[PDB]
């Protein structure tokens, strides 16, 4: 994609699109940057993730509105048809992200920071597919999410400190997976609690700026525990 | 339940 | 557009898209409904207008962000290129709306309520074109906006009460045209003041619900006068 | 200066 634009120009334009809140443009620019075939820096991985999280976030919010309307009507075909249209577009965005991870971001990611980041992304976009799945592959989709999150957890436990923001965001989202997708609220609560407590005990090692980064995500873990218990 | 917002960077 | 979907289904789906905040979908559904060739009801005209106002509103906000960045840099080509891309997309949306009005919404609009509504729309989308115009046709674009607003004003003065919400919104936007586009702040202020005062004097004729509709738009006229004086 | 918001209906 965007094969005639320079890699650095795509990156520069992705940053401009974020400033303009043009997330679909942002995602297309970062897709083009990925397809240049070079590995992504820390900042570039964040741009990729921010772009697609925004795009699919708007699609998920729309799908939920329409699914709610459709369920009320089942207590013409237009509501179902339009929910299907949005659902198909959402699935296409998830497939696009998963295809970028599989060709070839993950296999070239050797460092813990990049490999865990991409595997967390892989778990997230299978989780989004699972949110809308209802057929013969719901279980396989859930298992693909679980497997990606689990491999990322294993690496992050071995290779990153308990306060690392990627390690914390990964555990947060895997706990949401357990609660919302896998029907395992006790696993969700246990993971969030253990994650929060082990980060708390490591905060003494951090600078002021890293402390702010870690405690912000710890608060999200606490907010979920408050809702779940 | 909130996942990481991750929509600004 | 959408030539295989029923008119009533397009309308129903436009309402669902508004609920899902899917304004690009909403606009495409209403474009399809217009192209069925039948006149639009009051509610259908509102759906058309809401859809495109949202789409072009997001494009205008993005263009302004990028134009500001571009002007700062002029105190590589990427900022200019990306502002041009957004600008071209915005112009295409305005041309699409203007094409719907010209083929054939306006010529079939006989009643004052529909004809003034469409002519106000025509002035608005030429005004949006004028906001980004810089070349040999800036003046002609401004005159096309002025002409559309003026014909709508003439009809609304003859055919609608001074509190009619369309008449008030038309005068509000024409006053913004004078202030922001035509470099005529005194005309803008005079129009907003006379509009507000003549509506005030007609409020006694209204029901509770119509009074709420009119005073809400009168407040917008007052807010502008507060900023302008 | 605000035009009519006109973004909800
Ligand atoms: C999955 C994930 C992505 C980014 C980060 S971050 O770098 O720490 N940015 C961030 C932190 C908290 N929030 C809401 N965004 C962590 C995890
Ligand atoms: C141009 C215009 C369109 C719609 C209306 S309305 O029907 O009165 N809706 C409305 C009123 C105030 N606001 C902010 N929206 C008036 C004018
Ligand atoms: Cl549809
Ligand atoms: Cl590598
Ligand atoms: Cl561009
Ligand atoms: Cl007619």
């Amino acid at each position: 994609a965007m094969g005639s634009m320079e890699r650095a120009s795509l990156i520069q334009k992705a940053k401009l699109a974020e400033q303009a809140e043009r997330y679909e443009d942002m995602a297309a620019f970062m897709k083009g940057a990925v397809e240049k075939g070079e590995e992504l820096s820390c900042e570039e991985r964040n741009l990729l993730s921010v772009a697609y999280k925004n795009v699919v976030g708007g699609q998920r919010a729309a799908w939920r509105v329409l699914s709610s309307i459709e369920q009320k009507s089942n207590e013409g075909p237009e509501v179902r048809e339009y929910r299907e249209k949005v659902e198909t577009e959402l699935q296409g965005v998830c497939d696009t992200v998963l295809g970028l991870l599989d060709s070839h971001l993950i296999k070239e990611a050797g460092d813990a920071e990049s490999r865990v980041f991409y595997l967390k992304m892989k778990g997230d976009y299978y989780r989004y597919l699972a949110e809308v799945a209802t057929g013969d592959d719901k279980k396989r989709i859930i298992d693909s999410a679980r497997s990606a999150y689990q491999e990322a957890m294993d690496i992050s436990k071995k290779e990153m400190p308990p306060t690392n923001p990627i390690r914390l965001g990964l555990a947060l989202n895997f706990s949401v997976f357990h609660y919302e997708i896998a029907n395992s609220p006790e696993e969700a609560i246990s993971l969030a609690k253990t994650t929060f407590d082990e980060a708390m005990a490591d905060l003494h090692t951090l600078s002021e700026d890293s402390y702010k980064d870690s405690t912000l995500i710890m608060q999200l873990l606490r907010d979920n525990l408050t809702l779940w218990t | 339940a909130g996942s990481i917002p991750g929509r600004r960077s």
